[PDB]
RNA sequence: GCGGAUUUAGCUCAGUUGGGAGAGCGCCAGACUGAAGAUCUGGAGGUCCUGUGUUCGAUCCACAGAAUUCGCACCA
RNA sequence: GAGCCGGUAGCGGGCGUGGAUCCCUGGAUGUCCGAAUGGGGGAACCCGGCCGGCGGGAACGCCGGUCACCGCGCUUUUGCGCGGGGGGAACCUGGGGAACUGAAACAUCUCAGUACCCAGAGGAGAGGAAAGAGAAAUCGACUCCCUGAGUAGCGGCGAGCGAAAGGGGACCAGCCUAAACCGUCCGGCUUGUCCGGGCGGGGUCGUGGGGCCCUCGGACACCGAAUCCCCAGCCUAGCCGAA
RNA sequence: GUGGUUCGUGGAGCCAUGGGGGAAUCUGGGCGGACCACCGCCUAAGGCUAAGUACUCCGGGUGACCGAUAGCGCACCAGU
RNA sequence: GCGUAGGGAAACCGAGUCCGAACAGGGCGCAAAGUCCGCGGCCGUGGACCCGAAACCGGGCGAGCUAGCCCUGGCCAGGGUGAAGCUGGGGUGAGACCCAGUGGAGGCCCGAACCGGUGGGGGAUGCAAACCCCUCGGAUGAGCUGGGGCUAGGAGUGAAAAGCUAACCGAGCCCGGAGAUAGCUGGUUCUCCCCGAAAUGACUUUAGGGUCAGCCUCAGG
RNA sequence: AGCGUAGGGUUAGGCGGGACCUAAGGUGAAGCCGAAAGGCGUAGCCGAAGGGCAGCCGGUUAAUAUUCCGGCCCUUCCCGC
RNA sequence: CCUGGUGUUGGCUCUUGGUCGCGGCGCGGCUGGGGGCCUAACCCUCGGAUGGGGGGACAGCGCUUGGCGGGCAGUUUGACUGGGGCG
RNA sequence: GGGGGCCUGACUGCGAGGCCUGCAAGCCGAGCAGGGGCGAAAGCCGGGCCUAGUGAACCGGUGGUCCCGUGUGGAAGGGCC
């Protein structure tokens, strides 16, 4: 029985999970209930259609946090806000992150990323292992400062 | 006509008929029955062009069915 | 005659560790009885179907027959 | 080419060479039944909507025409426009399909796939370019006649049943489409690359088809029809016609 | 498990199918009579195809074919 | 296609061959050679010397026959017998229960039409393919009935003998297999010449058939 | 002559059948099952001296008659007001 | 008509048997028996609609197995024989 | 016909030539060859002193052949003993 799957097997892994559910069988109460369907060409083209779409859209989000990644990794992180000898009066946040060197310095980046102990405050040069991509991120330069 | 399948036909002829083996395996065969029967499959609910529910049986059932060559579900 | 089932005491049968030949009877005897029976004691019971072979040793393992029995095979 | 109102010869009356009777072919009527079909029904009868004159409607209102059964396609819209079915002596294939009787019984067998019934095609259907035949590396459509052959062979090896290739002959004759490969799109899913159906590519005769790259190459090859008059044959009477 | 075939169960194939499994797209896939090697043939599982043979209701032709109890039974107000 | 060799299960050999390992026999060699046709006595397939039955099998045909069953009407002149009941009276508590009145059932009795058809009479080329005469049973009922229909002929129906199913159903009737087979039965034609039969023996699901012999006849040596 | 030839005879708004109704039963669009022919079968329809429906008495020919005469008794549809 | 396997006859769990491999037990593939509501076929059900309800893997029903089986169908059941038979 | 000695011909290949005979059967048999046994040897032996102890042909089993083998190599299968 080429059963195409959509769901269960065991719960619901619509992920590539052919299985002989056998004649019938797996024929009726399986699909007449409406959870994948069978062979049929033109799916097992579907599936793959499918799984090459994905294949298009890791790569790609490959290339897309690969980009801002060197152009990112290279240049600076300058935040002059006010303080007195150390610290900010209003610490300073990843927050106040993304708004800036987006606007600012350009390209759009999140503000849920960067890996942010809490609030920092010491102003001027303390780099941040900034979270990009899932598996590469940026561990970029932060130089801030009291402007005074 | 409505006793047969719609994807095909496979009704009718049927002449068996039993005897008293006993041959290769030693001596010679015989024989005796002289009858005539039916033999096919069966039928399930399906439709096309605008209601019809259909019918023809397992076999070719199990085709169309899961297709459809002149009518789905 | 094609196949299966077996072969031990007078009868009916156990017997698997390859080394004791066993049980029941039933049978015989003793005790008991007026005797016999019933009970208790005891005893015997032998071609382990035959032959040959294997083995230190064969009821037991191996090799034909046979016989009994059941089913089947039947167009000379 | 000159007689006629049929077989009726009879009474009573009449058409006709300013081409009658009749011979032809194409017509217009074709009452009622019968597949019947508008509806009903014991056939040849009795019943209904639309139009219809308007008609005696003497100072009072009708037949005629018509029309429409149901299964088939599908311009689907509210479905408008095409085909069918009933026959038919014999013959045709399919669907189904038997005892007698022979075997000097009779259960195998035979009569047979006959007789019959059913459906349906035709004027002929049957069948028909081969996963064929056989083995000389030989043959090639199908069919039918002779022959092969009462042979090879089937079998209570009994009664019987009993092929075919090859050779001779009649005839000839070849073609298509799914056949997702290409492009066209139309409709969906839901945008891609899925299935879908109309257009061509190809749409295979004896292994090919596409898609790519260079040689191409640049008019006689008609089928089962399609067509024109042609001799259109016949279609009944055509008419002379030696002494 | 039946068919047809000369094949009546047979050493018994090809083609056709009643039920059940359910392959391949050209070194693929049946075939040449159990099967197997090698050789040889063919390319299926859709379709159309006049002509060559059959048959007489019809019309004609012809008869070592008939004559009214023969011929079709029925030669003429007969399938009555 | 028969003859041109054949011999053999075959391989195959071949005027020789198969058995075999032996020159012992079987088949044949030895040409004598047919072949086609015509005309005949016959033999097989044929309906096949000719008609003859009871039956089997196919497709139709019928409940205006009759047996039923469904639907729907009609019909039983008179009379007789007298149960449930209800009314009243009756010794006990009420009653059982008795009696008397009324009352009117019952596949009930006596009998017409109507349904039938034992028991005798006639009739026997009848009046008639079941009828006439005298006689008899049933006589509000598994009652008789008209009209409308349903079933069906290997199947129906059947208060059931194998009855009835269009006047003889032990499995209807018509057309079809078909001119079924038919050791039995008959039937089996113009003259004349020639000779002249058997009625036994052997084997038969064979004995009143028929195979082979024995006895006939014609052609040649 | 209930035999031959010839001629002639039977008339209905109200009598009977239909122009109304259904049970059996038969048909039968849909629906259901057959190898084919076919089987069944809803509703609707067919189906009768069962239901329903508006008259009777006398006269009058060679024959008819509740129809023809006449005297007496009615019903349904339609148009008008 | 009864009957094994097979089919459109789908899920979930409870289990014992065989087997060969690594009297035994541990495991292992194998495969056999079986007990359960369910349940989406199937069927039936209906009860006022197409939803519910009940049964449910049944069974109907198809294919092969086997069995009963005079209910029916078709044949048969010799010869001799100083009559047929019995003998 | 009664014992004892070794011995098995209680043979294969065949049989000239007859008995009985419608059929098929049935039955006999010198002698020829290969190969033995018994006897010195001349010879006898192809079961019995005989005449009953029986069966067609097909339907098959099996030990031998290496005859056929359905395109050739073979085998299923078949023919012959």
């Amino acid at each position: 029985m080429k059963v195409i799957f959509l769901k269960d097997v065991k719960g619901k892994g619509k992920k590539g999970e052919i299985k002989n559910v056998a004649d019938g069988y797996a024929n009726n109460f399986l699909f007449k209930q409406g959870l994948a369907i069978e062979a049929t060409p033109a799916n097992l083209k579907a599936l793959e259609a499918q799984k090459q779409k994905e294949q298009r859209q890791a790569a790609e989000e490959l290339a897309n946090a690969k980009k801002l990644k060197e152009q990112l990794e290279k240049l600076t992180v300058t935040i002059p806000a006010k303080a007195g000898e150390g610290r900010l009066f209003g610490s300073i946040t990843s927050k106040q992150i993304a708004e800036s060197l987006q606007a600012q310095h350009g390209l759009k980046l999140d503000k849920r990323k960067i890996e942010l102990a809490d609030a920092i405050r010491a102003l001027g040069y303390t780099n941040v292992p900034v979270k990009l991509h899932p598996e590469v991120t940026a561990t970029l330069k932060v130089h801030v400062t009291e402007q005074k | 006509m409505q006793k047969d399948l719609h994807p095909k036909a496979v009704p009718c002829k049927i002449i068996y008929q039993g005897q008293v083996v006993m041959e290769t395996m030693s001596t010679r065969p015989e024989i005796h029955v002289d009858v005539w029967s039916g033999v096919h499959p069966f039928w399930t609910g399906e439709e096309r062009f605008l209601d019809t529910e259909g019918r023809v049986d397992k076999f070719n059932k199990r085709f169309g069915d899961s297709y459809r060559r002149g009518s789905k579900k």
